């Protein structure tokens, strides 16, 4: 039930709210107040999903879609089957995510370690808000949000993109993609390197911190360091959405033309026109 | 608050370190030098750097490729300098616009592109050799060279192998900033929408996942930096409270947990798989699947919706419709 | 380089597909005001007596009009095409039957073309119809036209920079980009698609799997076609001042039925209509134009979607004079 | 006829979808999920009064052991059975295994909850060339503080309770990574030094502020056995001590944050 080393850590305390009342574990899972709210919402959200999805035609998982209302309902409450479900499921989603997040804080507190993971987790929640709440508010209808369906949310991404002719030239998107791609490369680099040191092959000795530094000084002329490559990755990953959020938000509220034309600001400097 | 996880409150200077490799220690060129500001959020020493043969090779092929592209790009603005600097993004070196099948294109219609293609390829190879050798020289495993190979192979897929498989060079990736981006849409449109390609989905899944994983891993390490969690090598060989606390964070949150070595495996694998899934997705495209939406439709996958504006018949199919 | 909210948005698709228009009010309103300059219809005259076929000497097209109507038409024409220049832009000051000046005979062809559009391209122009004003906008040379190579500025009422001038080779990539909504697509949709009916717009295949025998080597259309078709569609978009979801559900560009809007069938007709006008009316006019008029390959200026639409999904926001001047068709 | 078409409604890309899934669950469940179990397995539990089997699934979920050959000698094999022998000053607050434990003494010195350390080697972490790795600058003489930063030697250390608790005497540096990791201070009113990991230090120009523990609680900061040397397991004891300050420095700290 308990890892070899677990018991010495399972002490009361660290709660954000509730104190002793829910301060306990079920199996491996810590519960705590937010574990309890988390579950409440998950159960709600998932229930609406099933009740809504039953009203629809399909039960094929790829095809099921719970979508938002028509643009006409604006920012108001929409009939259940015509966006009502979607508005409710969205509220359960936020409840779930934020509970998940606050719950991580209580676990962090209890182990006397920094709260960096719940913080890092704020970014994805943020970007979910930019897509489903902030941008719909700025544009004035919940209808602009994305549908809850494995495939359908892609058809939304697809159209949203082509509304602006070529979404690729969106300077926010460009920056966003660039972090997605480095982050991925660096996770490969950082994992490969740690394994390369601890797993030299045949029967050779596990190597050293000094090696790590040498390999990257040799290969690319700079090694960032053990502590720092974790501070970089948290940064690279986080800026996928933190910069992306700008390209998403600008689209409609601040720019209504194709994105290629935005580059007019450069191409059209009269000096070289 | 742990300010060390943000930046280095007091920086240490001390004599430059060298770890000797099974060879080439004489090829480390340059004098180490030290940046204070860099020191704030990283190691302060920049350089030295191994030269080496496969390195010099890679630099030389890489540069050849760059000159072929840049010359062809300069031809486009008719060697006008300012218009060059102005239009640079839009400038490109394209594959054959015409269908030569697999026939070597004329220089003016893709000949030059295949040239640069070949040289960049050699550049990539000589670099793989360097990435692989330095590990072996320093007595390390080659996990990095193996993650890299997957990335090179992806490129070989989109630049060569898929063109070869369907039998046309016109399908390759042009060199240029906007031009390589334009290709993405062209390739998706010809193939019936890459959203409906199951491997584009796996790829993205892992790409997002790397974001998920590097943010959770990075932060987890900063969050136990207090207990020296960053000395990951010795936390492997001799588990300490850094990674016992790291593990219980994750066990208590999601119910299962990695070890401080295994997590890097999960990462390596996730990073690898972005490039592996992408390649399979390309190897199947054009060869065996022509319209990914219809393939999906053929198999029951695709969503479908009520009309909102009236369903619009193909005019072209109409009784008496022109051509 | 940004545009302050609110944005005007519409829905062209089932809810949750993010399909529809996205308009910045100030621009729409600036276009409204420009298109507002459409002179009103001249007052209706009573048809008295003799078809000008009897009355006048050299009347070929509008011959069944009684005089009063005929001179109403001539005034309207003057008001649309050559307001600054007045009747003598086309007529001999002292002989109105004279074909001495080319605008006369070009105008004659343009009465036929105009009546063709209204009579025969109903599936595009419907009951709105075009008049000369639709293209000419009060000048003899219409503001947006296309030569057999991209030119700049798109509005030919503006003065070219050196680079913009067709002669300046360095300016090519820009002349081309600016025609394809700033993309770097290295193709000209106009001469590929609109100048004639040589090329096929559809590139996407209509079976899940590659049909054996059109799917390898020189059997295949080259990827460059897909670029071109993207190039053309970027151009149409910019021409109508709208985006792909005006016509397509991007889920499947290639599918019709529920996957396309009404406007895509209308668009499909418009491409065909434009080819007719280019092949059969406009391109031949190089026979009759001053060299001052012609492109570097001796081509007459011709038409695209911009020539009528000028940035609006319906030209002049759907303003019509079809019922006011039926000389121009639909001709029974 | 179609490229890819295998049979009735069967085609290449579709079989490859099934292979791709398989390859993923194989690697994930049968490899990665077992690499994760090199540490901490098998799970510990209460004891059964009568039990006799090498419980089947405890075998199946483990990888085969791997051995690391260490750079300055010896080896380490994982997984391996690594039970916590040390006695724990914690008391069950309720019955069920869900229930949290409570310290029965001073958990800071007891070393429980946030104050726990791992049973690391009692060995001095070494550089690549054999030397002691984390050593005071008194010893690490070719090292220095970068011009521009605070030299804390001389500065007062001020504890959670605002009370000056000692005086920074030295910094210890990581010679492998050229990176400071603890400060040494002369504890006030005691004849002892304490190290404090640089993460528990807010480093001002004129004082070093430490918020994990009250000035009182430095007295019992873990002691080293050498003065210019520190073991992997000592590092853990030192580090855990202040870390446990955070939940335990005062009675209100463990209670509901708001
Ligand atoms: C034709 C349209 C296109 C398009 C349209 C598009 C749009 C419309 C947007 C992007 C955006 C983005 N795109 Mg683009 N895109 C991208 C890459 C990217 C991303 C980096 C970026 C942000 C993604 C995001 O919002 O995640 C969202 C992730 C979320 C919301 C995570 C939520 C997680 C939540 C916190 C927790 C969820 C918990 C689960 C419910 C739990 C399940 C329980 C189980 C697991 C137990 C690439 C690499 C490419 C390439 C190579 O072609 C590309 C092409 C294109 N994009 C097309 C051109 N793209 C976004 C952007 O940032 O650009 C500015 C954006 O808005
Ligand atoms: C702006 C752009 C968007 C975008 C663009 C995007 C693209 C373009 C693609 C996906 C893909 C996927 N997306 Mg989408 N996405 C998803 C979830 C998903 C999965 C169905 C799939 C793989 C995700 C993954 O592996 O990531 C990494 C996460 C990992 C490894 C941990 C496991 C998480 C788990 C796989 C998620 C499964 C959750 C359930 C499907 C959702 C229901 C849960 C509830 C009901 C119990 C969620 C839950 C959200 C939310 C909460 O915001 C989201 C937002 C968005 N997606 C944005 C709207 N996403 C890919 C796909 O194949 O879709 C068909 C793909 O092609
Ligand atoms: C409208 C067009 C679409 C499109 C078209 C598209 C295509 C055509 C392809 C992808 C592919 C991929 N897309 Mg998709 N896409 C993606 C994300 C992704 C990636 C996961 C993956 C590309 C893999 C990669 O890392 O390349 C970046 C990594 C690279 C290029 C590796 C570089 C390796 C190399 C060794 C480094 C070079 C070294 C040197 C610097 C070279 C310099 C030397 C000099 C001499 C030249 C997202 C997240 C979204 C969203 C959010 O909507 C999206 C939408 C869409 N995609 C649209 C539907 N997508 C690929 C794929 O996975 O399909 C199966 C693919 O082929
Ligand atoms: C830039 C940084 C990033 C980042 C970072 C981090 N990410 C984290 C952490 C960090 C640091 C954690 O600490 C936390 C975690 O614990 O890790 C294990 C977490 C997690 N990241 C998950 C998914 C994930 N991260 C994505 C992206 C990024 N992550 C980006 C890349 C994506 C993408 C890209 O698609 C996905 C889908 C979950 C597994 C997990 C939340 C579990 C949850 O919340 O449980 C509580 C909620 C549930 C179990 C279900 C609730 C169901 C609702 C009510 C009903 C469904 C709602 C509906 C909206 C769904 C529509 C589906 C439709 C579109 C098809
Ligand atoms: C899922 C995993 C992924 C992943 C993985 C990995 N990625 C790796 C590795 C791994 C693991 C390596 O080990 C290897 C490396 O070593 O890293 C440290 C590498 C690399 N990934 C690079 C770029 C990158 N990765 C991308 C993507 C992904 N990566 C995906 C996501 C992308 C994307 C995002 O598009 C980009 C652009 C380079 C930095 C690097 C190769 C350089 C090269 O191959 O050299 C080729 C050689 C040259 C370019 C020489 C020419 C250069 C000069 C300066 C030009 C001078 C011109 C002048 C005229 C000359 C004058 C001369 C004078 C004397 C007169
Ligand atoms: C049962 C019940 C009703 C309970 C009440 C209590 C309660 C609230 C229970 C929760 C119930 C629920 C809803 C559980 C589901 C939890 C979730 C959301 C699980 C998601 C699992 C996924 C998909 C993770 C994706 C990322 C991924 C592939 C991770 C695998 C690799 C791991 C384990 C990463 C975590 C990890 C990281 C990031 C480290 O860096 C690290 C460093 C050193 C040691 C260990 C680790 C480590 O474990
Ligand atoms: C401006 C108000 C104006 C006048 C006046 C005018 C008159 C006019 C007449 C009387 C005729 C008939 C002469 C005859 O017997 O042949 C006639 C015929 C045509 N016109 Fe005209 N016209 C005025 C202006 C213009 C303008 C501005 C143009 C050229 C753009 C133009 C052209 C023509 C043409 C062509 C004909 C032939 C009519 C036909 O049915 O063939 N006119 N005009
Ligand atoms: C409507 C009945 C109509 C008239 C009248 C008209 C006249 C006209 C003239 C006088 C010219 C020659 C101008 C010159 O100086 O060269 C001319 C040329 C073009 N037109 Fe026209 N035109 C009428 C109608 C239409 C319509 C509906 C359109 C657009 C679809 C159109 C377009 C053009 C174009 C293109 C040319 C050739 C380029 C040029 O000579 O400037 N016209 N028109
Ligand atoms: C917006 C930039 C946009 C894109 C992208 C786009 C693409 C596209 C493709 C790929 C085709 C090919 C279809 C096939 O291969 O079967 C295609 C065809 C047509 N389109 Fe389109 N399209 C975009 C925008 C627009 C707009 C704004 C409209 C409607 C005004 C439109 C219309 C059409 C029509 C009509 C066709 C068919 C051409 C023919 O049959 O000759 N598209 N589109
Ligand atoms: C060029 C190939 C081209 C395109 C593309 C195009 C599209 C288009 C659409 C989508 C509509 C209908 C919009 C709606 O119903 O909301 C439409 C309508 C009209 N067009 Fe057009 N059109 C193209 C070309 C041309 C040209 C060259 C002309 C003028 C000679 C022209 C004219 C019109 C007219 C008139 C209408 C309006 C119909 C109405 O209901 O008001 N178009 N076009
Ligand atoms: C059968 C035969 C003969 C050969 C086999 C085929 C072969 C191996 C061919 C290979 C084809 C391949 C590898 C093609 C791949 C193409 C791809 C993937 C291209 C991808 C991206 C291209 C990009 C972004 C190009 C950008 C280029 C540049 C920006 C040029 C760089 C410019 C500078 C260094 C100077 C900047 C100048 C500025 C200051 C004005
Ligand atoms: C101790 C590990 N050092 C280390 N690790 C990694 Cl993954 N990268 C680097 N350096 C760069 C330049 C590369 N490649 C990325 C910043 N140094
Ligand atoms: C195909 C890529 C280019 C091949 C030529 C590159 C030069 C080879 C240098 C290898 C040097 C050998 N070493 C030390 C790495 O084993
Ligand atoms: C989209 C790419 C596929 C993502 C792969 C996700 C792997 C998650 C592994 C969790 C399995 C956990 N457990 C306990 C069941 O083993
Ligand atoms: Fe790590």
């Amino acid at each position: 039930a308990l890892l070899s080393f677990e018991r010495k850590y399972r002490v009361r305390g660290g709660t954000l709210i509730g104190g002793d009342l829910f301060d306990f574990w079920v199996g491996p899972y810590f519960v705590g107040f937010f574990g309890v709210s988390a579950i409440f919402f998950i159960f709600l959200g998932v229930s609406l999903i099933g009740y809504a999805a039953s009203q629809g035609p399909t039960w094929d998982p790829f095809a099921i879609s719970i979508n938002p209302p028509d643009l006409k309902y604006g920012l108001g409450a929409a009939p259940l089957l015509e966006g009502g479900f979607w508005q409710a499921i969205t509220v359960c989603a936020l409840g779930a995510f934020i509970s998940w997040m606050l719950r991580e804080v209580e676990i962090s507190r209890k182990l006397g370690i920094g709260w960096h993971v719940p913080l890092a987790f704020c970014v994805p929640i943020f970007m979910f808000c930019v897509l489903q709440v902030f941008r719909p508010l700025l544009l004035g209808s919940w209808g602009h949000a994305f549908p809850y369906g494995i495939l359908s949310h892609l058809d939304w991404v697809n159209n949203f993109g082509y509304q602006y002719l070529n979404w690729h030239y969106n300077p926010g998107h460009m920056s966003s993609v660039s972090f997605l791609f480095v982050n991925a490369m660096a996770l490969g680099l950082h994992g490969g390197l740690i394994l390369s040191v601890a797993n030299p092959g045949d029967g050779d000795k596990v190597k050293t911190a000094e090696h790590e530094n040498q390999y990257f000084r040799d290969v690319v002329g700079y090694s960032i360091g053990a502590l720092s490559i974790h501070r970089l990755g948290l940064f690279l990953a986080s800026n996928i959405f933190l910069t992306g959020a700008f390209g998403t938000i600008a689209s409609g509220p601040f720019w209504t033309r194709g994105w290629p034309e935005w580059w007019g600001w450069w191409l059209d400097i009269p000096f070289w026109s | 608050a742990d300010y060390q996880t943000i930046y280095t409150q007091i920086q240490a200077r001390g004599p430059h370190i060298t770890v000797s490799g099974e060879w080439g220690d004489n090829d480390r060129v340059g004098k180490p030098f030290y940046s204070y500001w860099l020191g704030k959020i990283g190691d302060a020493q920049i350089g030295p750097i191994y030269l080496g043969a496969s390195g010099i090779a890679a630099f030389a092929f890489g540069s050849t490729a760059i000159l072929i592209i840049l010359f062809n790009m300069a031809a486009e603005v008719h060697f006008d300098p300012l218009q060059f600097f102005r239009q640079f993004f839009w400038l490109g070196l394209y594959p054959p616009k015409a269908q030569y099948g697999m026939g070597i294109p004329p220089l003016h219609d893709g000949g030059w592109w295949l040239m640069a293609g070949l040289f960049m390829t050699l550049s990539l190879g000589s670099w793989w050799i360097r990435v692989y050798s330095r590990a072996r020289a320093l007595g390390l495993g080659t996990h990095i060279a193996w993650n890299f190979a997957a990335a090179i192979f992806f490129v070989l897929c989109i630049g060569c192998i898929h063109p070869t498989l369907v039998g046309s060079w016109s399908e390759g990736v042009p060199f240029g900033i906007w031009p390589h981006i334009d290709w993405l849409t062209a390739f998706s449109i010809r193939y019936g929408n890459f959203y409906y390609c199951p491997w584009h989905g796996f790829s993205i899944g892992f790409a997002y996942g790397c974001g998920l994983l590097f943010a959770a891993h990075g932060a987890t390490i900063l969050a136990v930096a207090r207990f020296g969690g960053d000395r990951e090598i010795e936390q492997i060989t001799d588990r300490g409270t850094a990674v016992e606390r790291a593990a219980l964070f994750w066990r208590w949150t999601i119910g299962f947990n990695a070890t401080i070595e295994s997590v890097h495996r999960w990462g390596w694998f996730f990073s690898l798989m972005v490039m592996v899934s992408a390649s399979v997705g390309i190897l199947l495209t054009g060869t065996f699947v022509d319209n990914w939406y219809l393939w999906c439709v053929k198999h029951g996958a695709a969503p479908d919706y009520p009309a909102y504006l009236p369903a619009t018949p193909d005019p072209a199919s109409l009784p008496g419709a022109p051509k | 380089c940004f545009e302050p909210p609110p944005a005007t948005t519409t829905q062209t698709g089932f809810r949750g597909l993010s399909m529809g228009e996205v308009l910045h009010p100030a621009t729409v309103k600036a276009k409204k005001e420009r298109d507002a300059q459409y002179p009103p219809a001249l007052a209706a005259v009573k048809a008295e007596g003799p078809p000008v076929s009897q009355v006048y000497k050299n009347v070929k097209v509008l011959g069944n009009l009684t005089e009063a109507e005929f001179l109403r038409t001539m005034t309207a024409i003057t008001e649309w095409v050559s307001p600054q220049e007045g009747c003598t832009y086309c007529h001999d000051e002292n002989n109105l039957a004279s074909e001495a000046k080319y605008p006369y005979v070009v105008a004659r062809r343009m009465l036929e073309m105009t009546r063709a559009i209204n009579t025969n391209w109903t599936q595009h122009v419907a009951q709105t119809g075009v008049t000369c004003y639709t293209c000419h906008r009060g000048t003899p040379l219409p503001p947006y036209v296309r030569y057999l190579e991209p030119t700049l500025p798109l509005n030919n009422r503006e003065t070219p920079t050196h680079v913009e001038r067709v002669e300046t080779r360095s300016g090519y990539v820009v002349r081309l980009a600016k025609y394809t909504a700033y993309s770097a697509l290295n193709y000209d949709p106009f001469t590929m698609f609109l100048a004639n009916d040589k090329r096929q717009v559809r590139v996407v295949p209509q079976t899940a799997l590659p049909l054996v025998g059109v799917s390898r080597g020189k059997e295949r259309r080259p990827l460059s076609d897909a670029y071109a078709t993207f190039a053309l569609m970027m151009s149409i978009s910019d021409s109508l001042g709208t985006n792909c979801t005006f016509c397509h559900n991007a889920q499947t560009f290639e599918s019709w039925g529920k996957k396309s809007t009404p406007q895509r069938a209308i668009a499909w007709w418009g491409i065909r209509m434009v080819r007719d006008l280019n092949m059969n009316y406009l391109a031949p006019l190089n026979a009759s134009l001053p060299a001052s008029r012609l492109g570097r390959q001796g081509e007459a200026p011709q038409a695209d979607c911009r020539t009528c639409h000028q940035g609006v999904t319906k030209p002049l926001f759907g303003a019509s004079r079809l019922k006011d001047y039926p000389e121009l068709g639909p001709i029974k | 006829m179609y490229h890819g078409a295998l049979a009735q409604h069967l085609d290449i890309a579709q079989l490859v979808w099934y292979a791709q899934w398989l390859v993923i669950w194989t690697v994930v469940l049968l490899y990665l999920r077992r690499e994760d179990r090199r540490e901490g397995y098998p799970l510990v539990e209460p004891l059964g009064l009568v039990k006799l089997a090498p419980e089947d699934g405890q075998v199946y979920e483990l990888p085969y052991p791997k051995t690391f050959v260490l750079p300055h000698g010896g080896t380490v094999t994982v997984p391996r059975r690594r039970p916590e022998t040390r006695e724990l000053k914690l008391a069950q607050t309720d019955g069920f295994e869900g229930a949290p434990l409570q310290p029965t003494g001073n958990p800071l010195v007891d070393a429980v909850g946030p104050a726990s350390y791992a049973e690391r080697a009692e060995v001095v972490d070494a550089t690549v060339d054999g030397k002691a790795k984390i050593v005071p600058l008194r010893v690490a003489t070719d090292f220095s503080i970068a011009e521009g930063d605070v030299d804390p030697r001389g500065l007062p250390v001020v504890a959670a309770d605002g009370v000056e608790a000692g005086t920074v005497t030295d910094l210890w540096v990581d010679r492998s990574e050229h990176y400071f990791r603890y400060l040494e201070l002369s504890v006030a009113g005691s004849a002892r030094t304490a190290l404090i990991p640089l993460g528990f230090c807010d480093v001002k120009k004129d004082k070093i502020v430490v918020t994990s523990i009250l000035s009182e609680q430095f007295a019992n900061v873990p002691r080293l056995q050498s003065r210019d040397q520190i073991t992997l397991r000592e590092e853990d004891k030192v580090s855990a001590y202040y870390a446990g300050g955070l939940l335990y420095a005062t009675p209100e700290r463990a209670e509901s944050l708001l």
